[PDB]
């Protein structure tokens, strides 16, 4: 830095300690200044060298000052879809609005392995950071195809506008094009699905050590690794690639992406995918548990932590993230009009007036999903899964003392089937005063609620004892058309405190 | 330290070293042996009257955007705002001119996270009346300075002006010699501008980021008056240059001299922009972008490429659809040459400019030079004088401008027609006139001064003729015209022989 600068334009001060460690290779001809870890590139800075210097010497001279510009260059490719390829970039950059495939044509080249010819394409478009480029092979993909900037071209320019800013320039190596990651699904607590356009290969007799060695798992920023290893790695249809994980090995927003230059797996045994962080798709797994907790509203248990637009919603975006899939497979329109989540692990939604609960049905992700997110950020690894759907299972809503000789219960849904016996009067409920409480019991019109005779008169007290429903009974069934469709009644999270109804004064 | 005084008495100004800054609850003492700082005398010390404990008031006071003023504070401060009673308990607005308004401008307030700014947003952007002013009220018990411990804020005997930023600042380059500089409002310079005032207010700089010094000679108000013309004796301009307010400006101001407050400069400097100063149509099918610098085009240059870099566009402003054939870019590099397809694709009035965001011409090369920018007001066309222009005497000549024109009346000939010889030399003319046609001219030359191979041109500046309109005025041509003699008759002189009135040797 006593000998060299680097200064913006209209600075009136150069950049203070901007180089790390400055190097000479080549025949002593390539002045390699390694900058910080994390620098900053300012568009169209200026390079020189201080006055009187003499740590660079040159014969019996000493180079003296003349400034130049610095000029950008590609910085990686890879072939993300079968016909798609990412072409990094080291700092933002730009292209001039309407731009055509014959513009990149103009200033892109896609040439053979050892050749100088051309190789066409169908378009390009920069990314949504502008730090990423985008280009369509016009044809298939082989191990060698390598891109380049061509001399002469000018419609791309470092920096957020075209009019203000450098162009990039040829590298005197052109950046070989490998492939990479697609996306990647979570499937399971410990397995998740991998895209490729690719062939592939095994390691043929596997070892546990190993498939960690290859790939890595990110934190939230990227910044951290997790360190133990993975259990397995293997290939499978639709060119996919599997890895399960240990248990308790993943932690909400992490990444995936092979290390850089790892040699382990080769597409046609001479070419392998490069290094690209990769975030994970979440899905309401098997942990995440349903309830009715009343004839018009539900409750879901998130395994994960989560997040929505504002706290409240309105109907259109609970149903643009929410399905109530029938006990038969199809979609039904608009069931939930207001939803939300709370501590961001508890997610509310609440049938509409115009929609109703049917025996069956299940509670499952949308398809095309674009606002419940698995983080507690609003930007972030959004829910994607047209799978398993969980069942959701009614209970006891409300309780009340008829009189000194009768109880009463409301459900939440009903049961109106001829299926009642008189096993559900002392089977289905557990009141903790007596073993078997009851003597009898009978149903109501609608279902929606049983009248049970004591086997005591007044062994209720009012305000004190409490009545909820047995865990794992197999005696209340929803009012189903099936087996398939009758889901069984389960307790509530708090018991009910009867309360006897009668005339105050 | 330095005393200066005003209404309230005389102060003193002291200093205090950039380490050690203001902490609440401390006092100034007069030091035993002061000699410097004297009122008849020096000072006398030890009596409990030379001990004054210190109070807080506010850094400073701006106005950042059209409803935004940011307070500084003198130390960090624990105050809670709430609502609009709030801020007017701590915070009193007033006028120019120690008068008092009949309402308060406030709407509410914020606190900056490390308690060193409060933002203050008015209702409207009209309540901020030039030359306001902000202060404390009296014992207002709410802000400290010291934690909730400490010590209240206090009134200072004068009440702060409001500085305004030129937010939404861009400067562009209009002639060789001039650039404007837009300003968020109608401002004011004094009456009696000098050089001295001129370059005191504003400050221009090259691309390494060195002072200019003193450039400006002279400088003025724009038709809208919201901006300042600065002009310079020759050009200067480079890619790269920069601009902005200095740091002791006086003269421009916003609203009237007697009353305004004078700018601050902006937070960032505002790089400077080459547009389009002239587009002088050359002849029937060939329209010429007069150019303030070295320009450079694409190294090829297309008709769809030179159609994102104008806008051809009538009268009324339609935009005309079919018109370039080709683009060339001058050997002077201060011209762009756009070809016609015939020469019907002009119509009296039309008008030319650039159109944003392009990344084609640009200033001294197509790599790092700013492309031009669009103009505040479209360019009008003016016609170059190029038509026919035939001897019709040796007296009076005719010219028959193509278009539909009308002249001034009683103008003087001499600052509109010239007529010009070998190397250049120009010659007077005596009168001049219009036709009732609209289009045809006659220039009356002096006697005997035209000799045959002279050319007639137009004088610079001139401003007498103009199209139909009456807003574009005609301009000089590369090469006039070479005037053809027209003969005017031949007498019966004898049966065999006769004599022709040729009108020139």
């Amino acid at each position: 830095n006593g000998a060299f600068e680097l200064r913006a334009a209209g600075s009136s001060a150069s950049k203070s300690s901007p180089f790390s460690a400055c190097a000479l290779a080549s025949n002593n001809t390539a002045l390699v200044l390694t900058l910080a870890s994390a620098s900053t590139y300012t568009a169209g800075d200026i390079f020189n060298v201080k006055s009187g210097q003499s740590l660079l010497q040159v014969g019996s001279t000493a180079y003296v000052p003349q400034a130049v510009s610095v000029l950008p260059t590609l910085s990686t490719a890879i072939l993300v879809a079968a016909s798609v390829v990412r072409v990094g970039l080291p700092v933002v950059s730009s292209i001039p609005a309407p731009y055509s495939a014959d513009d990149c044509a103009r200033s892109v080249i896609i040439a053979a392995a050892n050749s100088t010819a051309a190789k066409a394409i169908s378009g390009c478009v920069l990314s949504a950071d502008g730090k990423a480029l985008l280009v369509t092979l016009g044809a298939a993909y082989a191990a060698g195809d390598t891109v380049n900037v061509r001399t002469g071209q000018w419609q791309l320019r470092a920096g957020a506008s075209v009019t203000l800013g450098p162009n990039y320039i040829a590298a005197s190596t052109p950046v070989a094009i490998v492939p990479g990651f697609s996306s990647a699904v979570l499937t399971s607590a410990t397995q998740v699905t991998v895209q490729l356009p690719l062939a592939s290969a095994l390691p043929a007799t596997i070892s546990a050590s190993e498939c960690g060695d290859a790939f890595d798992l990110l934190d939230a920023s990227g910044t951290t690794s997790r360190v133990s290893p993975w259990t397995g790695c293997s290939i499978g249809s639709n060119n996919t690639l599997v890895l399960n994980m240990t248990a308790g090995i993943y932690v909400v927003g992490d990444q995936v992406t092979p290390k850089s230059g790892q040699t382990k797996l080769t597409f046609a045994n001479t070419t392998a995918y490069g290094v690209l962080l990769t975030p994970i798709n979440p899905i309401l797994t098997a942990a995440t548990t349903a309830m009715l907790t009343a004839s018009s509203t539900i409750v879901v248990a998130l395994p994960y932590a989560a997040n929505l637009p504002a706290s409240t919603n309105n109907g259109t975006v609970c149903n643009a993230a929410f399905d109530l899939v029938s006990a038969a497979g199809a979609s039904r329109t608009a069931p939930f009009s207001a939803c939300s989540i709370s501590g961001g692990t508890t997610l509310t939604l609440t049938i509409a007036s115009t929609a109703s609960y049917t025996a069956g049905d299940r509670i499952n992700v949308k398809s095309g999903n674009s606002a419940f997110l698995g983080s507690l950020s609003a930007s972030g690894p959004a829910f994607v899964h047209a799978g398993t759907a969980i069942v959701i299972t009614p209970t006891v809503v409300s309780t009340a003392l008829i009189s000194n000789t009768n109880v009463f219960v409301s459900l939440s849904a009903p049961t109106s089937a001829s299926a009642f016996n008189q096993s559900i009067c002392n089977g289905a409920f557990d009141v903790s005063g007596l073993a078997t409480p009851f003597t009898n019991c009978t149903l109501s019109a609608d279902g929606t609620g049983i009248s049970f005779l004591l086997a005591s008169a007044g062994s209720v007290t009012s305000g004190v004892t409490t009545i909820n429903v047995k865990s794992s009974q197999l005696f209340l069934l929803a009012a189903g058309s099936g087996s398939s469709d009758s889901p069984a009644f389960v307790p509530r999270g708090s018991a009910l405190t009867i309360s006897e109804a009668k005339l105050a004064g | 330290c330095t005393v200066a005084s005003d209404a309230t008495g005389y102060y003193l100004v002291v200093t205090l070293a950039a380490g050690t800054p203001f902490v609440s609850g401390d006092e100034v003492l007069i030091k035993s042996g002061n000699t410097a700082l004297v009122g008849s005398i020096a000072y006398a010390s030890g009596a409990a009257g030379a001990t004054k404990p210190i109070y807080a008031n506010f850094d400073d006071a701006i106005l950042t955007a059209p409803t935004t003023v940011l307070v500084t504070m003198a130390a960090v401060t624990t105050v809670s705002f709430t609502s609009k009673a709030d801020c007017d308990a701590v915070f009193v607005f007033s006028g120019a001119g120690n008068t008092t308004k009949t309402t308060s401008p406030i709407a509410s307030c914020a606190l900056a996270p490390d308690g060193l700014s409060v933002t203050i947003t008015l209702s409207s952007a009209d309540a901020y009346v030039p030359g306001d002013a902000i202060n404390v009220v009296k014992d207002q018990t709410s802000a400290k300075v010291g934690g909730v411990g400490g010590t209240n804020l206090v009134p200072y005997p004068t009440a702060t002006t409001i500085s305004p930023r030129p937010f939404g600042a861009k400067a562009t380059l209009v002639a060789p010699t001039s650039v404007a500089f837009s300003l968020p409002a109608v401002s004011s310079l004094p009456a009696a501008t000098a050089a001295a005032d001129c370059n005191a207010a504003v400050r221009y700089t090259d691309v390494a980021g060195v002072d200019a010094v003193n450039p400006f000679t002279s400088c003025a108000l724009t038709p809208d008056t919201k901006g300042v013309v600065l002009n310079t004796a020759s050009p200067i301009y480079k890619a790269g240059d920069v601009m902005n307010i200095k740091s002791g400006n006086a003269a421009v101001r916003w609203g009237p001299q007697a009353s305004g407050a004078a700018y601050y400069p902006a937070a960032a400097d505002v790089p400077v922009f080459a547009t389009v100063a002239t587009a002088t149509l050359v002849d029937p099918s060939t329209v010429v972008l007069n150019l303030p610098t070295v320009s450079a085009i694409p190294d090829n240059f297309t008709v769809p490429d030179c159609l994102r870099a104008i806008e051809f566009k009538t009268a009324a402003g339609v935009t005309k659809n079919g018109t370039v054939a080709s683009c060339m870019l001058m050997p002077d590099r201060l011209g762009l040459q756009v070809k016609l397809l015939s020469a019907g694709n002009f119509s009296a009035g039309d008008t030319v400019n650039i159109k944003p965001e392009q990344a084609e011409l640009r200033s001294s090369a197509l790599a790092t030079g700013p492309s031009y920018v669009p103009k505040l007001a479209a360019q009008v066309v003016n016609p170059a004088l190029f038509a026919n222009a035939n001897l019709t005497s040796a007296t009076a000549i005719t010219v028959r401008l193509p278009f539909a024109s009308a002249l001034a009346t009683g103008a003087d000939c001499k600052a509109v027609l010239a007529l010009l010889g070998a190397g250049g030399v120009a010659k007077n003319v005596s009168s001049c006139s219009l036709g009732a046609d609209g289009v045809t001219l006659a220039v009356t030359i002096p006697a005997a001064s035209f000799v045959g191979g002279d050319v007639l041109n137009i004088v610079p500046g001139q401003r007498a003729l103009t199209l139909a309109d009456g807003t574009t005025a005609y301009v000089p041509s590369k090469a006039g015209v070479l005037v053809t003699p027209n003969i005017v008759s031949a007498t019966l002189t004898n049966a065999t022989i006769v004599t022709v009135a040729l009108p020139t040797a």
